[PDB]
């Protein structure tokens, strides 16, 4: 979303406010965190306690591995809730951008000021707190979803492309997971058939692998920042971190059947943290819990049974396939009846494209016939 | 018939280019230069062996025009800019 | 023998089957002119498909339902040597409960 | 009763029927589209930008 | 201005190519899915045959 003199109005009149509740946010946040991150280092596995290390074949870099490095806690429900952990990722999100504000205040002292007023003037970038009114947070939510509609299709092609090019799929039924896996958000999707598509991939690249340009466009289409994005395993950190609090929710609310009785708003914000409702499309409670249902499909029962979700590469690709919409097509059919090459008409044909139109013309065969007997009676004459 | 130009070439011979499958193939079995479907294309054999397609005055039955429901679709945002403004 | 009456299920849209007819016949009737005849084992057309999936669901509908056109539903429904043994045993109980109410009437 | 029977599978058929025939026609509508574009390519007055558009 | 637009030039005829396909593997998968289901009723000789019996003939 472009700039606006009316939101930057908006977060100059809100920026103290916001900074108190993002304050109280906080202290709120660090509390939740504490907890869960006591209950990780006692009850955890030794690999995701001691921070097992996973390098790549070719230039031996460490990553995240998604079985070692990610742990779902089965019993964090005794300790911390659900609405709990859907706070701390929003608050995530926004000590995130704040973070990275606060850095270049620091590092540019006085001269990020400008700057600054071009952050208050876009709320691309600025906390949730800083609303205090519905309309201010739908304006925010709606700025978020451009941002997503902008960053996903980019990660979408990069991962298609990159693998039609370079591999194809071993049996009809991983073809079918792969061609119906990108197909545009108009259209529904069957998990079923997909998820062949994540053990495809796994086979391809795993989430050990990701390459930095990919990372870039996913935290894009994650509204996480990526200025400065250093070294692939930061981001690449908060990715893992995101998604791990994302799966432990998921595991608790299928578990204890959480979303039925979820009301509608908060659905819909499950549902959006997901990457899986955007707010532009107006859907009711039946879309969001189809949606909902289909997620939950797609990571398995091997999810509930073990807590290993499918490849985090594809989980992202088919859950950022909602934000691909239809390529736009707008104008009447009539506009096909005009002529595009009108302003040459009065240059004329000249002698080549006579003798092409000549040549190729409803009288080419007449042309040809001609040609090809007299260079016959020539090469006659000749022998 | 209009002088205008077509779907451009670059100067590749369609009938052994490495994506040939792509352009359909005639009655003659000269490969067409554009998606389109061609039925007067030819080739010309210069130093190297090009592919041309004349335009040429001919009629296709046109199907009803549709209703702008079922071909519009109005995802436009404001980053967008279309081939016809970028030109 | 059939078991219970199933659970009610509600019509996402709402249009007859009659308006559903009139609806594929319209459809159908615009790319008549593009629409192109060829021998059965040659490959069929976008319009032949659509015409065969349409007419083959609205004549299995009206069959359900009780219009037994037979004369229809022997051209947009049988696909298989199957199709026409179920067809034939349809189109003698038909034809013979016809009959048979004459000979119970008079 | 048979009615009372086949009353929610013939809802079921309809439904689809009428889904399939909206799925349907938007695949004439770019086929039309698809005419045109070579009615026009075909007179040597398309630009590749009206083609992607 | 000069190289990005020629190359999605060249890419446009495969592209063009590829989701034709797709959309005629579409119809085709659509059109495999379609059976002519017949379902079997309970033959009315043996509700003939009942009606006899409570007949007690
Ligand atoms: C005054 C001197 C200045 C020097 C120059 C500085 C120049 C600027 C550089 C940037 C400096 C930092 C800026 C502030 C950032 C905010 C604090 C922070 O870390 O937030 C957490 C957050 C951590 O991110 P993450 O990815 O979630 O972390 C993953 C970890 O696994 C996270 O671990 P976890 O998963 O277990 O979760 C833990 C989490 C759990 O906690 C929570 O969830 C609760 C929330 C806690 C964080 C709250 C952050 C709030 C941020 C906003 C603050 C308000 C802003 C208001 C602005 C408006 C004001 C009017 O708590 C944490 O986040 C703790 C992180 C560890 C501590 C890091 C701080 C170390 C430095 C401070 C100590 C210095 C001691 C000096 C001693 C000197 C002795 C001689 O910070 C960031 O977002 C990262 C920074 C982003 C910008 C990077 C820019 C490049 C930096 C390159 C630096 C290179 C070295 C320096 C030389 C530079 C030369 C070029
Ligand atoms: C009070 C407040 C609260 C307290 C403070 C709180 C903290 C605040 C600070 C933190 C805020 C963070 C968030 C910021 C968000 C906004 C960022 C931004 O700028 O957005 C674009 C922003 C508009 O944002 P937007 O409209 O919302 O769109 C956002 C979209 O999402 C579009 O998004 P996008 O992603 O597409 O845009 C991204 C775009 C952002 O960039 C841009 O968009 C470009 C902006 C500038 C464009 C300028 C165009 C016009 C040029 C005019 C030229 C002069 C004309 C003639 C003038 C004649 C005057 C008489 O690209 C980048 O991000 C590229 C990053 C490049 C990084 C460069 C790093 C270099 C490192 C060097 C290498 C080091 C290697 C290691 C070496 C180690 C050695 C040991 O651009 C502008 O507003 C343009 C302003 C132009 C001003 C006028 C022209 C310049 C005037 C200069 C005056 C100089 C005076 C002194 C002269 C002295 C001479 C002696
Ligand atoms: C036709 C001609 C037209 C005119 C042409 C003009 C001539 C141009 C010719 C040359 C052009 C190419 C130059 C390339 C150089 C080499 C670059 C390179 O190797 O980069 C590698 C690498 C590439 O970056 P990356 O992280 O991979 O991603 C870059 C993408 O652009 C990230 O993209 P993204 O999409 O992933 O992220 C989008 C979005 C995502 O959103 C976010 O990330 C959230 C918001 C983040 C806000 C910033 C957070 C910063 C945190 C701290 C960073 C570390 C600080 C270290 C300590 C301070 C050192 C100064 O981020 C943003 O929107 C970034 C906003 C940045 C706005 C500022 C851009 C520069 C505009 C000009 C202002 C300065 C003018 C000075 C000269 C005039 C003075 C009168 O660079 C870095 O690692 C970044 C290091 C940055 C360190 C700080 C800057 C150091 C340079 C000196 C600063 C001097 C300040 C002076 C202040 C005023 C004094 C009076
Ligand atoms: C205006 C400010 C100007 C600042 C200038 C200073 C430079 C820039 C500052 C920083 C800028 C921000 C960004 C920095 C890069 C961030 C990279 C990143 O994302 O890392 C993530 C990464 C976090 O990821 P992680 O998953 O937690 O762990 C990484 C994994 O291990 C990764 O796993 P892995 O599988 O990748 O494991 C491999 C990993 C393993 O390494 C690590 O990751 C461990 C951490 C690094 C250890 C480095 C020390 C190793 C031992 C050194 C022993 C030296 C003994 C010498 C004895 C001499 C006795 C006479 O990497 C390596 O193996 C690399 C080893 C280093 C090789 C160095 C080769 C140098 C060749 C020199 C050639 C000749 C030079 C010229 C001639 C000189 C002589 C005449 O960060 C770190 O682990 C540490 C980051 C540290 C950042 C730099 C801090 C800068 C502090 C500056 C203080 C001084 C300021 C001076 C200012 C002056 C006035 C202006
Ligand atoms: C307007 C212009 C004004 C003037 C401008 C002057 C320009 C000077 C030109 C010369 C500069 C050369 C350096 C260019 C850096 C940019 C390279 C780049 O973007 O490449 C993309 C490159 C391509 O990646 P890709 O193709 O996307 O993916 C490939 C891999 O998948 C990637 O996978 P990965 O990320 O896992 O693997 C990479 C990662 C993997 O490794 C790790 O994760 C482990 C990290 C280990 C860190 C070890 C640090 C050790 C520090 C020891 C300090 C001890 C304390 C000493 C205290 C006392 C002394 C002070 O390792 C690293 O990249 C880190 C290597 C070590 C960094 C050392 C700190 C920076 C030094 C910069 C100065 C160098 C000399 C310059 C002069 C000579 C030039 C010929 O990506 C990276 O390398 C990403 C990280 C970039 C980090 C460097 C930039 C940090 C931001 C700079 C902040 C300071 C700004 C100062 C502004 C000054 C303005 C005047
Ligand atoms: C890249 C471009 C460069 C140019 C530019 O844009 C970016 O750079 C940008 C950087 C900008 C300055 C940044 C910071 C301030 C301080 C502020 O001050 C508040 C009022 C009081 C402090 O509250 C002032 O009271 C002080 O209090 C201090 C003690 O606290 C005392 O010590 C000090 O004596 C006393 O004055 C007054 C505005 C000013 C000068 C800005 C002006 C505009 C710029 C030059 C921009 C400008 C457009
Ligand atoms: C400038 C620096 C800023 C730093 C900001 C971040 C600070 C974070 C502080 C976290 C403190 C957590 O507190 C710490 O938790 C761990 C894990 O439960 C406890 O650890 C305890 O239980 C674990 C698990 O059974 C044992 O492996 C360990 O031997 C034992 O000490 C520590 O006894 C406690 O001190």
């Amino acid at each position: 979303m472009q700039g606006s003199w009316s939101v930057l109005k908006k977060n100059c009149s809100n920026f103290f406010p916001g900074l108190l509740a993002f304050a109280q946010q906080t202290q709120e946040a660090y509390g939740i965190w504490l907890r869960i991150y006591n209950r990780q280092q006692k009850y955890g596995p030794t690999d995701f306690v001691e921070q097992s290390e996973t390098f790549s074949p070719d230039y031996h870099k460490r990553f995240h591995s998604q079985d070692k490095n990610m742990w779902v806690d089965k019993e964090l429900c005794t300790e911390v809730s659900q609405k709990e952990v859907a706070r701390l990722m929003t608050y995530k999100l926004d000590m995130w951008r704040m973070a990275h504000c606060a850095g270049a205040l620091l590092a540019t002292g006085g001269y990020a000021i400008p700057f600054g007023l071009f952050w208050l003037a876009n709320d691309t970038w600025v906390p949730s707190s800083f609303n205090l009114t519905g309309e201010e947070l739908r304006a925010w939510r709606e700025a978020q979803d451009l941002y997503r509609y902008r960053s996903a299709p980019s990660y979408l092609t990069d991962t298609k492309w990159h693998f039609d090019f370079h591999a194809y799929p071993w049996n009809e039924t991983q073809e079918r997971a792969w061609d119906d896996l990108f197909e545009k958000n108009d259209v529904r999707r069957d998990p079923k058939v997909v998820r062949p598509a994540a053990e495809m991939y796994d086979g391809f690249i795993k989430f050990e692998l990701i390459r930095r340009k990919s990372l870039r466009h996913l935290c894009r289409s994650m509204n996480i920042p990526t200025f400065p994005m250093l070294a692939r395993l930061c981001n690449g950190t908060r990715v893992r971190d995101y998604w791990n609090l994302a799966w432990c929710e998921d595991y608790m609310v299928i578990t204890q059947r959480l979303h039925e009785s979820m009301t509608d708003e908060e659905l819909y914000d499950y549902a959006w943290r997901r990457y899986l409702a955007p707010y532009d499309k107006n859907l009711n409670r039946e879309q969001l819990m189809e949606r909902v249902e289909d997620y939950f499909e797609f990571l398995g029962p091997d999810f509930v049974a073990h807590g290993k979700a499918p490849n985090l590469v594809i989980l992202t690709n088919y859950v950022l396939g909602y934000y691909n919409d239809p390529a736009y097509l707008e104008g009447d059919i009539s506009e096909l009846d005009k002529n595009d090459y009108d302003h040459l008409a009065s240059w004329g044909k000249d002698a080549f494209l006579r003798r092409l139109e000549f040549e190729n013309g409803p009288l080419r065969d007449q042309v040809e016939a001609h040609t090809q007997r007299l260079l016959a009676e020539r090469a006659a004459i000749a022998k | 018939v209009g002088n205008g130009p077509t779907f451009s070439t670059g100067g590749e011979c369609m009938n052994t280019c490495d994506i040939q499958n792509a352009f359909p193939m005639n009655d003659r079995g000269v490969r067409s230069s554009s998606p389109f479907q061609e039925p007067n294309t030819a080739i010309y054999d210069s130093y190297l062996a090009w592919t041309y397609f004349q335009p040429m005055d001919v009629h296709i039955e046109k199907l009803p025009a549709p209703e702008a429901k079922y071909y519009q679709r109005h995802t436009k945002k404001p980053w967008d800019v279309s081939s016809t403004e970028l030109t | 023998y059939k078991g219970e009456v199933p659970p009610h299920y509600t019509r996402k849209s709402s249009a007859t089957i009659e308006q559903v007819e009139k609806e594929i016949d319209a459809l159908l009737g615009g790319a008549e002119k593009l629409r192109k005849t060829s021998t059965d084992d040659q490959p069929m057309d976008k319009l032949t498909l659509m015409e065969r999936c349409l007419r083959h669901a609205l004549w299995s509908y009206h069959k359900e339902e009780g219009r037994y056109d037979f004369d229809q539903i022997g051209r947009w429904v049988v696909y298989t040597p199957e199709d026409e043994v179920k067809l034939a045993q349809l189109k003698r109980e038909v034809e013979a409960k016809e009959k048979l109410a004459a000979l119970r009437k008079r | 009763t048979l009615q009372q029977y086949r009353r929610a599978s013939q809802d079921k058929r309809l439904d689809d029927l009428v889904d399939l025939l909206e799925r349907f026609k938007p695949v004439l509508a770019r086929e039309a589209i698809m005419q045109r574009l070579t009615i026009k390519h075909l007179e040597g007055q398309l630009g590749v930008w009206r083609y992607m558009d | 201005d000069i190289m990005v637009p020629s190359f999605v030039y060249n890419k446009l005829p495969v592209i063009h190519f590829l989701q034709e396909k797709r959309a005629e593997q579409k119809l085709r998968r659509v059109l495999d899915e379609t059976y002519t289901e017949w379902t079997e009723e309970l033959d009315q000789a043996h509700v003939t045959d009942a009606i006899t019996r409570s007949l007690n003939i």
